[PDB]
């Protein structure tokens, strides 16, 4: 969708592979905040909004 | 209240270790009070601020 009706998934109860997302170079920027990118592989949040 | 004088030192000390170690949780601007998560999730470059 567009920016005005932005689409929101939730994630939750599962096991996310982020190194997966990160190594992946089709992304043209890959920038996290409050948060180092090689890091996420050993933390556990409570719920994830896409 | 008798001994209030010898109470009084005793509850200063008391006062004071305890305002000491709740002073443990503040923040100071900082992410979190805790040193361990901010280890946890940031790296070195980040994690020195």
């Amino acid at each position: 969708a567009s920016v005005y009706a932005w689409n929101r998934k939730r994630i939750s109860n599962c096991v996310a592979d982020y190194s997966v997302l990160y190594n992946s170079a089709s992304f043209s920027t890959f920038k996290c905040y409050g948060v180092s990118p090689t890091k996420l592989n050993d933390l556990c949040f409570t719920n994830v909004y896409a | 209240s008798a001994l209030g004088k010898l109470q009084d030192v005793v509850n200063q000390n008391a006062q004071a270790l305890n305002t000491l170690v709740k002073q443990l949780s503040s923040n100071f601007g900082a992410i979190s009070s805790v040193l361990n998560d901010i280890l946890s999730r940031l790296d070195p470059p980040e994690a020195e601020v």
